RNA sequence: GAACUGAAGAGUUUGAUCAUGGCUCAGAUUGAACGCUGGCGGCAGGCCUAACACAUGCAAGUCGAGCGGAUGAAGGGAGCUUGCUCCUGGAUUCAGCGGCGGACGGGUGAGUAAUGCCUAGGAAUCUGCCUGGUAGUGGGGGAUAACGUCCGGAAACGGGCGCUAAUACCGCAUACGUCCUGAGGGAGAAAGUGGGGGAUCUUCGGACCUCACGCUAUCAGAUGAGCCUAGGUCGGAUUAGCUAGUUGGUGGGGUAAAGGCCUACCAAGGCGACGAUCCGUAACUGGUCUGAGAGGAUGAUCAGUCACACUGGAACUGAGACACGGUCCAGACUCCUACGGGAGGCAGCAGUGGGGAAUAUUGGACAAUGGGCGAAAGCCUGAUCCAGCCAUGCCGCGUGUGUGAAGAAGGUCUUCGGAUUGUAAAGCACUUUAAGUUGGGAGGAAGGGCAGUAAGUUAAUACCUUGCUGUUUUGACGUUACCAACAGAAUAAGCACCGGCUAACUUCGUGCCAGCAGCCGCGGUAAUACGAAGGGUGCAAGCGUUAAUCGGAAUUACUGGGCGUAAAGCGCGCGUAGGUGGUUCAGCAAGUUGGAUGUGAAAUCCCCGGGCUCAACCUGGGAACUGCAUCCAAAACUACUGAGCUA
């Protein structure tokens, strides 16, 4: 399945950017994202130690719009491997084919990207992939089908990743909308807040 | 379920007006489906006043091991028109004190 | 064996046929089983609309 | 028997069964004349029926009625019951 | 006898095979003896169509063990290539 | 070659055969302590040169009787 | 270079505290069931209960190149005349004798506590078909099925009377091996078919040569099986004695083979607190699930072994059976009957009734892999390969995407200002995954038939075997996987919970009622705990409840607990089996340690890879299987042996 419905209450109830919208205009300026939704918005209530740590694993969840049972499949995949099972789960979440189209920048948001890998217009190593839970390997290069690339939304959505700061780890030729996936970023490319060693701990419970 | 919902509720109603019922239970058993309906036709107005029978389960086939412990929670007479009773359910018999009889005319059963 | 009704309102009676479920009743002393709405006999709860799977309502609509 | 091949095969064996006893009874006797003798102790009539009585119960192992290792433990035992008789 | 078969793994529509030195009467996929390669039939990419090995196929030929025609057709087939 | 067992003569009242008990120690499965464990054997004399006490030596054969499948082979110590 | 790396606590006894101690909760798992809800696909799974009773179909046949016989086309034609008759031959099919197969493959877990299973070994055996050798396959005889006749029967079919073949059966000769015997010697076999042919003799029916198949004797090898030993294999002492073919010996019998396996004598032995005997329960293992591990629980699916085939016995045939769709005898239970008389065994595949909370189709094909027969085409195959049904499980994907503030209308709450549902909706613009329609389209396929060619085969360009060439021919699944085009947002969200444990709060009804509840406990007029509504939190084609196992439980404590007062030192001695042993030398190598070799099935779990668009799934190699057994070496400690010493 998939979550469908609004996605500013998420925003709000995790209490910070959360990227959900295509990030035109701003995220303060459409849903006052100050209070936790629903009508007991304006009390503090602060939260248990199992609460922070449910907080946080939903919070991950909820940025890449992964349901929990492949969360579970991620989790203990990533402890399997070796080297601190902490950082290997974002190493494995930012692999992900809708992920990395969205890095690419042939999508606003992460739904968008996931629609264009499930509608058949986004080709791995030249062949049409359309599962968005396709483990890119390093080296591969993702291009887009090329009866798809006049479509608008690629391109109004390239200059939105222009101005989103530089991955620096992705290469896109824009003329052909083609880019190569160098290599999975390290753990300081990606933002130093999500805390992985609460959702470790939540786990191992 | 409704039905019976209604028919007990139409049941409490009458008996709380006149008083009280003595009930004669019986099980049937039928061979097919029309005679069974028939049977149950001709004995509901046997009854009387004081006295009435109820039928506390029917059926199409022979006399099994549910039926004969049915009437055996019941106290009832166990009715089998043209059919048989197999293995289990003459031990269940056999074991109590349960009364079993075979019918091939439903008048019989009627004077019965 | 002695089974406890849920619910408010029920339809049991005499030779009434049922299907009973394991639980047991802290008040009552002696009760080790709990009766299953709308199995075989029981036709579960009516008007109730939050919950109603524990006692065998269908969904409103 | 329900399928013809069983009944075939039935009476097949009641055939083969049937000649086989007689063949049976054939090495018996002629082993029991060997004994019967030696119990006696009629030394040159004991020679007689083991003379007599070795041909057929080779050709009857030979033919299968009977498992050569058991027509040469015959034939051992009864030439040592002989061999000993003699002296 | 002692015979060289095909014992069938994988999955539905997609069969993998397992050369098998068995006696005759045995279950398809039961007892064996040895197992002295593999035959792929859909193969494709990095996988190799069919393996042996010659000493143990020479081995038990040998000692009187008697292929299937399939598994006959095989041997040559290795051995050419 | 051929493998052997030593023993000690407990019973010797049967014609041509004798009973030797042998003892092993053996690790507790799960407490870990050595315990001893015995076993009592029947091997074939024929001479009957063996007497109550006598530390002996057998070896493992065909069976010669029912409870009856090792043969000695030769008497290392004698009963005082 | 890897084969692992791993261990949380909380609530509840009191006015409060610390401890002890039980109860309960948070996790992971099912062959699950039930309630509410329900779009698709891939791969698996699916009577755990009555080893209860079974209607109807199918699940084991094949060989005419072993043998008689009867059905005998096409034709050569002839005759009369266009219809028929007949001679000649003869391509097909098989009721019967005969050879193999039916002991496999498939099902179930009743019995079994040891004649089973697991680990490690050994000696006294047999083994059809297969491989390699060696010696052969000579010559005769008597029967019999089928087939004609008579009788009997409701029929099934039975009985009596004559004739005929074989690779059916039985004598005789011969023996590289084989049997026994002592060297001396004696004993024991076979079967012939099909395709060609130069020469020789003939009735070119044939003999004869060759090839192929087959048959006999024997050795070796593989495969399978039988037998023996040691260790291990659930609970109970409120079960302490058991055993007379019983334990050993001799003579004999018997078996493929050792053996009280059997028998006649001789002796009085054998087993047991290291648990015999008896009672209850139970197929075992690889494995599975839990756990940091040590352990605990457990033997669905898959693989190995065992046992069973309505109940109790018994043997025959056979290389192999005490025989799952074979025989005989007896029994219980059904059924047919013309009333005299016979038949039956779904724990094979579908299916029915019944029992149950509960578990599916009277489906397709031998196309693939195997199995039986055949020489070869080929025939059979409910094995198998595939389909049908069921959210039963695991995995994957959909139910749209972006913008959008008059912060619409409505609902809810309110301090009446407003807040919330909420960019959520509407509006505007995009896309068509899956499903729908249409057109293309692999892979599972090796082979078989025919003709020619080249080698070898002999004695021979013949027949035959093999290479190659050319032509033809094969798919249940199947409207395959997959690919492309078309219209449109259209076809597709529910379940539990919100007092603490435990993430999520307010109103309205009701008033110790109705009710809730895993544990504390709520409800008697402002209930965040009952029932609804708004809001929220978890999961999501699922979600909850019930049942069950392990964990947490260090709560049976080996790792890893205790006994003054919380449970817990026998009233006190003596002493048997057992456990343990002051201190020196010397030896031995059972324990101990190290090494080598054999084994520890495959699958499964773990690591590195390879394929299906990913995953589940399949698959290559490795690691592991912590065990057992045999040899070699060491001598600190324990054990054993000899000599000492005095704490
Ligand atoms: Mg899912
Ligand atoms: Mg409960
Ligand atoms: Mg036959
Ligand atoms: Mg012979
Ligand atoms: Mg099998
Ligand atoms: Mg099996
Ligand atoms: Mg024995
Ligand atoms: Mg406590
Ligand atoms: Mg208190
Ligand atoms: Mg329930
Ligand atoms: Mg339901
Ligand atoms: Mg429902
Ligand atoms: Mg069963
Ligand atoms: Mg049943
Ligand atoms: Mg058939
Ligand atoms: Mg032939
Ligand atoms: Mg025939
Ligand atoms: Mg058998
Ligand atoms: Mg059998
Ligand atoms: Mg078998
Ligand atoms: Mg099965
Ligand atoms: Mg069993
Ligand atoms: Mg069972
Ligand atoms: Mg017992
Ligand atoms: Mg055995
Ligand atoms: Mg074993
Ligand atoms: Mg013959
Ligand atoms: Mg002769
Ligand atoms: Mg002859
Ligand atoms: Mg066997
Ligand atoms: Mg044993
Ligand atoms: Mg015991
Ligand atoms: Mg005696
Ligand atoms: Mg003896
Ligand atoms: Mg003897
Ligand atoms: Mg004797
Ligand atoms: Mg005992
Ligand atoms: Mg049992
Ligand atoms: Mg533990
Ligand atoms: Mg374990
Ligand atoms: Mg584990
Ligand atoms: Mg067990
Ligand atoms: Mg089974
Ligand atoms: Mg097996
Ligand atoms: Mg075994
Ligand atoms: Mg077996
Ligand atoms: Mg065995
Ligand atoms: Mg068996
Ligand atoms: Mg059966
Ligand atoms: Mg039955
Ligand atoms: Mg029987
Ligand atoms: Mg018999
Ligand atoms: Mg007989
Ligand atoms: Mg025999
Ligand atoms: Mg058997
Ligand atoms: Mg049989
Ligand atoms: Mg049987
Ligand atoms: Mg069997
Ligand atoms: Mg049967
Ligand atoms: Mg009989
Ligand atoms: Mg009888
Ligand atoms: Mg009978
Ligand atoms: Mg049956
Ligand atoms: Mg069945
Ligand atoms: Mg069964
Ligand atoms: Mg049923
Ligand atoms: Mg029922
Ligand atoms: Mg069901
Ligand atoms: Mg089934
Ligand atoms: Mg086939
Ligand atoms: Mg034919
Ligand atoms: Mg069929
Ligand atoms: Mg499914
Ligand atoms: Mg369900
Ligand atoms: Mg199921
Ligand atoms: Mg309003
Ligand atoms: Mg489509
Ligand atoms: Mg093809
Ligand atoms: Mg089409
Ligand atoms: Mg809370
Ligand atoms: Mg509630
Ligand atoms: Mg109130
Ligand atoms: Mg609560
Ligand atoms: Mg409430
Ligand atoms: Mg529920
Ligand atoms: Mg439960
Ligand atoms: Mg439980
Ligand atoms: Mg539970
Ligand atoms: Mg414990
Ligand atoms: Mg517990
Ligand atoms: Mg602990
Ligand atoms: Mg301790
Ligand atoms: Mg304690
Ligand atoms: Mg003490
Ligand atoms: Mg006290
Ligand atoms: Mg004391
Ligand atoms: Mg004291
Ligand atoms: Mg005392
Ligand atoms: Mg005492
Ligand atoms: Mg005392
Ligand atoms: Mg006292
Ligand atoms: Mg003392
Ligand atoms: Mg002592
Ligand atoms: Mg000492
Ligand atoms: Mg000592
Ligand atoms: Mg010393
Ligand atoms: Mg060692
Ligand atoms: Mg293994
Ligand atoms: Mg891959
Ligand atoms: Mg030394």
């Amino acid at each position: 399945a998939r979550y469908i419905g609004p996605k500013c209450k998420l925003s709000r109830r995790e209490g910070t950017d959360l990227f959900l919208k295509s990030g035109a205009r701003a995220l303060d300026s459409k849903c006052k994202a100050e209070n936790v939704p629903g009508q007991h918005g304006q009390r503090r209530g602060r939260l248990s130690d199992y609460g922070l740590q449910l907080r946080e694993k939903q919070k991950v969840r909820r940025i890449y719009g992964v349901l929990e049972r492949q969360f579970r499949g991620y989790y203990q995949e990533a402890s399997r491997r070796k080297g601190s099972t902490g950082e290997n789960l974002l190493q494995l979440l930012e692999c992900r084919l809708d992920n990395v189209v969205y890095r690419m920048g042939f999508g606003s948001t992460r739904s968008e990207s996931r629609q264009l890998v499930s509608h058949k217009a986004i080709t791995v190593n030249g062949q049409t992939v359309n599962i968005p839970s396709y483990q890119v390997k390093a080296g591969d290069v993702v291009a887009v089908r090329e009866k798809s690339k006049n479509q608008l939304r690629i391109a109004q959505a390239l200059e939105l990743c222009g101005q989103r700061g530089r991955v620096e780890w992705v290469e896109v030729d824009l003329d052909k909308k083609a880019g190569t996936f160098k290599s999975a970023p390290a753990r300081s490319d990606l933002s130093a807040d999500i805390n992985e060693n609460l959702i470790v701990e939540l786990y191992s419970k | 379920l409704a039905r019976a919902h209604a028919g007990k509720l139409e049941n409490i109603f009458e008996n709380m007006g006149q008083e009280e019922k003595k009930t004669l239970n019986i099980v049937l058993k039928a061979d097919v489906r029309g005679s069974l309906e028939a049977l149950q036709g001709s004995l509901s107005g046997l009854g009387n006043d004081e006295v009435q029978v109820r039928v506390v389960g029917g059926g199409v086939g022979g006399i099994t091991e549910s039926d004969a412990n049915l009437a055996l929670a019941s106290n009832a007479v166990l009715f089998g028109f043209n059919v048989r009773a197999d293995a289990g359910a003459r031990k269940i018999v056999e074991a109590e004190g349960l009364d079993m009889r075979y019918y091939n005319v439903i008048y019989d059963i009627i004077e019965d | 064996v002695s089974s406890y009704i849920g619910g408010e309102g029920h339809n049991l009676q005499e030779h009434s046929v049922v299907l009973i479920r394991g639980g047991r009743v802290k008040d009552l002393p002696g009760v080790r089983y709990h009766t299953v709405r709308g199995s075989l006999d029981t036709s579960g709860v009516k008007d109730r609309k939050q919950g109603r799977s524990k006692y065998g309502a269908k969904r409103p609509k | 028997a329900n399928t013809p091949s069983a009944k075939k095969r039935a009476k097949q064996a009641e055939k083969r069964r049937s000649h086989n006893a007689s063949l049976r009874s054939m090495v018996r006797t002629y082993i029991k004349n060997v004994v019967k003798a030696i119990d006696a102790k009629d030394l040159e009539k004991a020679q007689a029926a083991f003379t007599a009585a070795v041909p057929v119960i080779d050709r009857m192992a030979d033919k299968g009625i009977i498992h050569k290792n058991k027509a040469a433990r015959h034939k051992s035992r009864l030439s040592g019951h002989i061999k000993a008789l003699s002296t | 006898m002692v015979t060289i078969r095909l014992a069938r793994g994988g999955s539905k529509k997609r069969p993998f095979y397992h050369l098998t030195v068995t006696n005759s009467r045995n279950a398809r996929d039961g007892r064996f003896v040895e197992r002295i390669g593999f035959f792929n039939p859909v193969a494709t990419g990095g996988e190799v169509r069919l393996s042996v090995d010659q000493e143990r196929a020479t081995y038990w030929l040998g000692q009187g063990a008697q292929p299937s025609e399939r598994v006959a057709q095989l041997l040559k087939d290795a051995a050419k290539a | 070659t051929v493998r052997t067992l030593t023993g000690r003569v407990v019973s010797d009242k049967m014609d041509k055969t004798v009973t030797v008990l042998i003892e092993r120690r053996v690790k507790h499965p799960i407490y870990g302590k050595y315990v001893k464990r015995s076993t009592k054997l029947h091997a074939h004399d024929e001479s009957n040169q063996c007497r109550i006490g006598d530390l002996v030596t057998i070896r493992e054969t065909r069976p010669l009787a029912k409870t009856k499948a090792w043969t000695l082979v030769d008497i290392v110590e004698r009963a005082v």
